[PDB]
């Protein structure tokens, strides 16, 4: 198949549709720090806040 | 799907997972799904002429 | 045949389709996307009216 | 990123070669064998001078 025939032409896509997805979930959850978690973006969570 | 990672600019490169994809494969069965019946020419010209 | 044809002689070709249908998704991306300012600095400076 | 390609969906092409090398050399038949003789009759007769 045409994925297989080129195996880093669907990594890039994997990887970088999965981009966008990690991308996409941090900037809600994301504390600012920068480590593996919250990628060091701030995101709203850590931009707005948690909690009243 | 390759789950993504996270570095420092200044930090590892740290190579990461990637994806599965894997061949799916069905196989149109060696098995028919069938109906037989044997009918005589007897029957088939006498039910002709002599159908209600 | 019966016994000559053996399955690794067979290419079995696939069909030119692969199945990845994951999340993708990225509304909160979707928005505010098309606007992502790509700036030469590192730093983001703006002033805010506080009191 | 040997995982994006799985054993199954490689098709490995083939040598369009067969080692069909068996014993085909047949040179009884060989000799006397472009004169067969294709009869339409069962029965081949013929006379021998016994003495």
């Amino acid at each position: 198949i045409s994925a297989v025939r080129d195996p880093v032409g669907t990594a890039i896509a994997d990887a970088f549709d999965v981009l966008s997805k990690k991308i996409n979930s941090v900037l809600y959850t994301a504390s600012g720090v920068a480590d593996a978690t919250n990628y060091g973006i701030f995101g709203l969570d850590a931009a707005a806040g948690t909690t009243v | 799907q390759g789950v993504v990672g996270g570095r420092t600019r200044t930090g590892a490169l740290a190579n990461d997972t990637q994806g599965t994809i894997k061949g799916a494969s069905l196989s149109v069965p060696d098995y028919y799904i069938k109906h037989q019946f044997d009918v005589g020419k007897d029957e088939i010209v006498n039910s002709d002429a002599t159908g209600k | 045949l019966t016994n000559l044809t053996p399955t690794e002689l067979l290419a079995n070709k696939a069909v030119d389709y692969l199945a990845n249908s994951f999340l993708v998704e990225t509304p909160m991306l979707g928005l505010l996307a098309n606007r992502v300012i790509n700036q030469k600095q590192k730093a983001i400076e703006w002033g805010a009216k506080v009191a």
